[PDB]
């Protein structure tokens, strides 16, 4: 991977997303989607291992099918209204079609089996990229079309998203896999409030984003892929594993940490709109997230784990790659609750 | 769009093609230029969830100009009755219908 | 009609040629004729094995260039426009991008037929 | 509660008519906390690089506390701005729609017939 | 009667697609796609889309060429599959034939087929539009407007094709 | 100076096709801006009336617009005839 | 909505079935995927020629140019699983399991 | 929703000028130059009213004026016109290029007998003007009453009452 080639892949991915959240013509939205697709496949193949080839192939198939169904919705609402402008749909089945087309790109409904696997395949930096940047475009499209989305569809889809997100992560030790399942749960979390008011899903997107960088940067600052590998890191990096623990507390949403604020906001606006049964389901099922969160915490910091003899010469070497933004990345993802009113800035 | 840089920094980037009453090459009007002009100028600065009901009759007139569902259904009914009574044999089409 | 009539005439004519070709002659139909051929021998146990190759890259850059050729095809109609300056700059952009893709193909081995 | 508001210039942090609102005081308790929010970023930074946490490179701490308090200040004006607008067209909609908000009549507790519940 | 050709052009499109999607030997799916594209070029052509029809002709009969180019390279095996090898492919094929046949039978009887959307069985010749074109083809002039009004489209495409050759380089580089 | 000229000479010898292509291409972009006739080409393209010049409703005080298609005043393309 | 629209929509529906319902082949599946875009290309050209959407006349080729690019990488990915694994048969395609 | 306005079969009965494409293309410039006024006003009606049912009389006028023009050219040099239109007919594109000889032989007659001149290049292409006594089409599209705008809002931004008012936040 040529450094300059890697940079030009960075910015074509980012420009593909930018085209999505700045364009108005529907065709341009599709173009940005595949620009990002065509641009992110090579970086996922940076390591060039057969697992990476597997992950890239599954991503390609899923996202290509999803973009083709995206054009199907595109063509249908064009046919029934002759207007490429992105707005409320004028044909119902076109709206549904776009809903599953985007969802397959998000990993919400049973169209979510790709993400845990593809996260397993690629390197952790590619994992950060996949689970942070490749959500902004589909969320932005879903925000722009919130006028006419079948509320039943979006609600049930978010419900499965969070539910299988919680359940799938229980029996996973690979940190990449449990992070993928947690991201699926957060996907359900924001997409549940997507139909009602998009400011709150934007806020939850921001919090999940900052938490995800604050997470992945800690992982590859510890260089761990399995739970046992992270457990061995309780020694070398005690500060890193303590911050590991505090952000793992911010994971579930235990007050007064940052992660509680989006849950609180989403539930409060859901209750404003007579949806009282609905919020209790994610409120209960967040304990499923908190379960393997607590398991990760126990393996990381709360309980000392048996280290290794050779491991001691690691004591002689220091992490040289700075991996900047980590301090503020932690801080914004831990203590921003007294700043909840600032949500009105996004509105 | 989410972040409309188009009208902020002041240029068209994609809005030229979005609708078919825009300035088409060499003034080639679309099939439903009149109907979509009526619809667009009907619903301007009104709000989608408010304009969708005031600009309704324009909207379905536009959709019927696009698809001709109602008109072609009417033609199908006419052809059905014509072929039925011709098979059961009452009148003959006037010479303008033959040659 | 007309054009379709010519296509029909040609396909039927071709099919008559192949029918006379494959039916008119007489063959004894003996078994050992079916043995395949390679410069005197038979192609052992091959001629269908997966083909470990290298010019796959040339084959795919063909298609990638063919898309851009399709993009630049409308040029003769496009030259008949009022704002010729923009058409000139933007078509020149398209050919420059053609050349840049070819150059990156060149220096980074690429179009160099892999070994 | 907004992106479809008339006359809403896009990609514009602080609109011109916001200045009519009281700018947040430099000693705003929210602002000073987000200044303290700067300290936590600085203190953690020394911890990540296993530098002396208390006094490693005060130059790094200075920008960490000054940049955070700055971007906090502009955010607070926008925060007050949206809350002002939400309360602004609030009363405009109410005044322009008197029928939808009937003047509920006030009756003292001597006229109501609330029934006391013996809690035994 | 060659009246219904504008119908049948689509009809042969459908059943050439099913065998193309009947999951046969890869080259036989390619043949299904080839006949489907050849008959769909007529569908666009008789609607007036001469340039677009010949365009898809050219690019697509190169595109299936290249997908062949690896079928004999990275997809063949000792015993290539045959369009009669698997038993299920016949069932898929016949399920391809009877569905649109039943639906068109209904559209010929009731003209109000209820499948998914709203459709009328009264041919396709109606939906054309009376008018003229002067001395310019609308399709050609529209696709020519790419270099005058397609400001963003050509820019973003050419950038994408450059990125495409870059990624094609990188993924197949083989370290 | 000497290095640039020597490199040009070597390119003209080592890959002559490359230098010929690069030259003629480099001309292809810089002449149209320099040439004084591209505006005349714009005039050529605007001259051709693919559609009908739909007339204006006469109401008085448009001396610029000719009253008759044979009238002297109005747009003219004698430059087209001389060209 | 006349029978031509039914036919190309129905062709897209069976392309969706054929590609998405995998039988055993990755190459044939992405072949069905690119046939999918052919169906959508024809479909798109239909309304665009029908309604005199003169600008939108350039959308199909645009829609075309990207779509082949997908296949341009798809088959490109196909070789990369093929040289190591041996075939495009997606049932050995199981190494990434947990 | 409404029925028809179709004028009677007697209304759209005019003498249809029945000549060939070659003859028409041979006349062309002289015909346009000497019959522009009915043509100009006719399609001014067509573009303004957007409604041929309002412009049948213009159609009758243009037909009759063109017919008069054809009668005068018949009354005078027609054998040069005959040769000219036959030669144009031989062309598969009705090209004016391979007819110039007879072109002169035509253009002289209508010049020295009917006092006509061949319009210069682009001369019969500039957009003209014409007075029509018919009233303006106030509503060419017959558009209905346009929907009223959103209720306009105004007023200076007073500080939000009790700050954010979100849960326990005082400000
Ligand atoms: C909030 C918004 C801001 C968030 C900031 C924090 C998160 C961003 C990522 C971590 C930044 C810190 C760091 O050390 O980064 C470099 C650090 C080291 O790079 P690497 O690829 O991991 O390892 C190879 C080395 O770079 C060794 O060099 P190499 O030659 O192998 O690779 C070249 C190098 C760049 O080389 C250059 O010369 C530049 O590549 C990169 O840095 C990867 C990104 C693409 C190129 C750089 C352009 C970035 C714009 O990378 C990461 O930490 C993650 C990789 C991806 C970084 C960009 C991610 C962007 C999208 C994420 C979400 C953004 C917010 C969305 C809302
Ligand atoms: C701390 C706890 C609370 C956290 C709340 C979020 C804080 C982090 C993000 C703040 C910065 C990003 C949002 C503001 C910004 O930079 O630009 C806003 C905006 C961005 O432009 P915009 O608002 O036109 O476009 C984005 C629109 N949304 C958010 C709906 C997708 O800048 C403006 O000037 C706003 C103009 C329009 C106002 C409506
Ligand atoms: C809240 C705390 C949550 C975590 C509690 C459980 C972990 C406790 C520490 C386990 C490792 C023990 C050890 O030897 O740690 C040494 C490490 C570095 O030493 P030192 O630099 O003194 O740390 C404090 C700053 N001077 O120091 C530490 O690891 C102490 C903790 C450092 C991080 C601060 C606490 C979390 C802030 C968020």
């Amino acid at each position: 991977m040529n450094p300059i080639i890697y940079t030009t892949l960075i910015m074509t991915v980012m420009s593909g997303t930018m085209l999505v959240m700045i364009s108005s013509h529907w065709l341009l939205i599709w173009i940005g989607f595949e620009m990002n697709l065509l641009a992110m496949i090579p970086v996922l193949m940076k390591n060039f291992n057969p697992r990476a080839t597997e992950a890239a192939t599954k991503y390609f198939l899923t996202q290509a099918t999803a973009s083709m169904m995206l054009m199907m919705a595109i063509i249908i609402n064009l046919l029934y209204s002759g207007q490429w402008t992105i707005t409320k749909m004028f044909n119902p089945v076109a709206m549904t079609m776009m809903t599953m087309a985007l969802a397959m790109k998000l990993g919400l409904s049973p169209f979510h089996f790709w993400v845990p696997e593809v996260t397993q395949g690629i390197s952790l930096q590619a994992g950060l990229l996949l689970l942070t940047w490749q959500k902004l475009a589909p969320l932005s499209v879903l925000c722009q079309i919130s006028q006419s989305i079948n509320p039943n569809l979006m609600l049930t889809m978010a419900m499965l998203s969070i539910l299988i997100g919680g359940w799938g992560g229980l029996n996973q030790t690979q940190l990449r896999k449990i992070m993928a399942y947690s991201s699926i749960a957060h996907m359900g979390w924001m997409t549940a409030v997507l139909p009602y008011n998009t400011t709150m899903t934007i806020l939850n997107l921001l919090i999940y984003i900052t938490m995800t960088l604050a997470m992945f940067m800690l992982l590859i600052h510890s260089s761990a892929t399995t739970t046992l590998s992270l457990s061995h890191t309780w020694n070398k990096m005690p500060v890193i594993t303590s911050l590991m623990m505090v952000t793992l507390l911010s994971m579930g949403g235990l007050p007064p940490l940052s992660g509680f604020m989006p849950k609180w906001m989403i539930i409060q606006e859901m209750t404003k709109n007579e949806s009282i049964i609905m919020p209790t389901l994610m409120a209960m099922t967040a304990l499923l997230n908190l379960y393997f969160y607590m398991r990760l915490a126990y393996s990381s910091s709360l309980t000392m784990f048996p280290s290794t003899n050779n491991m001691k010469m690691k004591w002689q070497f220091e992490h040289t790659k700075q991996m900047k933004l980590l301090p503020t990345m932690i801080v914004l993802s831990t203590l921003v609750l007294p700043m909840t009113p600032a949500l009105s800035s996004l509105n | 769009p989410f972040f409309d840089v188009q009208k902020r920094l002041g240029l068209d980037l994609d809005r030229w093609m979005t609708i078919q009453s825009a300035e088409q090459p060499h003034k080639i009007p679309g099939r439903c230029h009149a109907f979509e002009k009526e619809w667009i100028e009907c619903a301007h600065g009104i709000g989608g969830i408010r304009a969708e009901k005031e600009c309704k009759i324009e909207f379905d007139d536009f959709v019927e100009c696009l698809l001709r569902q109602k008109t072609m259904k009417r033609l199908s009914a006419i052809k059905r009755q014509r072929d039925k009574l011709i098979k059961e044999g009452k009148y003959t089409p006037p010479p303008h219908h033959l040659g | 009609m007309n054009i379709m009539l010519t296509l029909l005439t040609n396909v039927t004519l071709a099919s008559l040629l192949v029918l006379i070709a494959f039916w008119l002659p007489q063959l004894n139909a003996y078994s050992e004729k079916t043995s395949p051929y390679e410069c005197g021998f038979d192609p052992m146990g091959s001629a269908r094995l997966p083909f470990s190759m290298k010019f796959f890259l040339v084959a795919i850059t063909f298609l990638l260039f063919d898309l851009e050729i399709a993009l630049l095809l409308p040029l003769p109609w496009a030259s008949q426009t009022n704002n010729l300056k923009t058409m000139l700059t933007m078509a020149l952009f398209l050919l420059i991008l053609l050349a840049a893709s070819l150059a990156y193909e060149w220096t980074q081995k690429g179009l160099e037929w892999a070994e | 509660m907004m992106s479809g508001r008339p006359g809403r210039v896009p990609l514009q942090f602080l609109p011109n008519e916001a200045r009519s609102l009281p700018p947040p005081k430099l000693t705003d308790p929210r602002l000073v906390y987000m200044g303290f929010l700067g300290y936590c970023s600085g203190l953690i930074d020394n911890a990540i690089r296993r530098r002396p946490v208390v006094s490693a490179g005060l130059h790094r701490q200075l920008l960490y506390v000054t940049s955070f308090v700055f971007f906090g200040y502009y955010l607070l004006k926008r925060q007050d701005y949206m809350y002002a607008l939400r309360d602004h067209d609030m009363f405009a909609y109410v005044k322009s729609h008197p029928e939808d908000f009937p003047e509920k009549d006030k009756k003292t507790y001597g006229e109501i017939l609330e029934e006391f519940h013996p809690v035994r | 009667m060659t009246m219904y050709i504008a119908f049948i052009l689509s009809t042969i499109f459908v059943i050439g697609f099913v065998g193309f999607s009947s999951k046969p030997s890869p080259i036989y799916g390619g043949l299904g796609l080839i006949v489907s594209g050849g008959v769909g070029c007529g569908i666009v052509l008789n609607f007036g889309g001469s340039f677009l029809g010949l365009m898809v002709f050219l690019i697509y009969l190169g595109g299936m060429l290249v997908v062949f180019g690896y079928t004999t390279a990275m997809a063949t095996e000792m015993y290539p599959e045959v369009w009669v090898s698997n038993k299920t492919v016949f069932g898929a094929f016949v399920s391809g034939l009877m569905m649109e046949f039943c639906m068109v039978y209904y559209a010929l009887k009731e003209e109000e087929v209820e499948i998914i959307f709203k459709f009328n069985g009264l041919g396709d010749w109606v939906i054309y539009d009376t008018g003229d074109s002067g001395f310019f083809s609308e399709e050609a002039m529209g696709i020519a407007a790419l270099y005058s009004y397609g400001t963003w489209l050509v820019i973003v495409t050419g950038w994408s094709l450059l990125i495409g050759v870059v990624v094609i380089m990188e993924i197949t580089r083989g370290n | 100076a000497g290095r640039i000229a020597s490199f040009l000479k070597n390119a003209w010898a080592k890959e002559p096709v490359l230098v010929a292509s690069f030259a003629i291409g480099g001309l292809a972009i810089i002449l149209p801006s320099l040439s004084p006739y591209t505006n005349y080409a714009i005039r050529i393209n605007r001259a051709t009336p693919y559609n009908y010049p739909v007339p204006l409703r006469d109401d008085g005080n448009m001396p610029d617009v000719p009253s008759h298609p044979q009238d002297p005043q109005g747009p003219s393309l004698e430059w087209l005839k001389n060209l | 909505m006349p029978l031509v629209y039914m036919n190309i929509i129905m062709a897209f529906a069976i392309a969706l079935a054929g590609l998405l319902m995998y039988r055993s082949h990755l190459m044939s599946s992405l072949l069905c995927l690119e046939g999918m875009m052919l169906s959508l290309f024809i479909m798109s050209t239909l309304i665009i020629l029908n309604t005199h959407f003169t600008l939108a006349n350039m959308m199909p080729i645009i829609l075309l140019v990207f779509a082949a690019c997908e296949a341009a990488l798809g088959l490109s990915l196909l070789v990369m699983v093929s040289n190591t694994y041996g075939t495009d048969y997606v049932q050995n395609l199981n190494l990434l399991q947990c | 929703p409404g029925i028809v306005e179709l004028p009677t079969l007697e209304d759209l009965k005019v003498q249809e000028v029945k000549v060939s494409s070659s003859v028409l293309k041979a006349a062309a410039h002289h015909y346009g130059a000497q019959c522009d006024k009915p043509n100009k006003e006719f399609m001014l009606c067509r573009w303004e009213e957007k409604d041929p049912r309002r412009c049948l009389e213009e159609g009758k006028l243009v037909n009759q004026c063109a017919l008069d023009f054809f009668r005068q050219i018949k009354r005078h040099c027609a054998e040069p016109f005959t040769e000219y239109w036959t030669c144009i007919d031989y062309s598969g594109l009705q090209l004016f290029r391979h007819c110039r000889k007879q072109q002169a032989k035509f253009d002289e007659c209508v010049l020295d007998k009917l006092g006509w001149v061949r319009p210069d290049l682009g001369e019969l292409s500039k957009v003209t003007k014409v007075k029509t006594d018919r009233p303006l089409p106030e509503n060419p599209y017959h558009s209905r009453a346009r929907p009223e705008p959103n209720p306009e809002a105004e007023g200076d931004l007073k500080p939000a009452k009790h700050g954010s008012r979100l849960f326990f936040w005082t400000m």
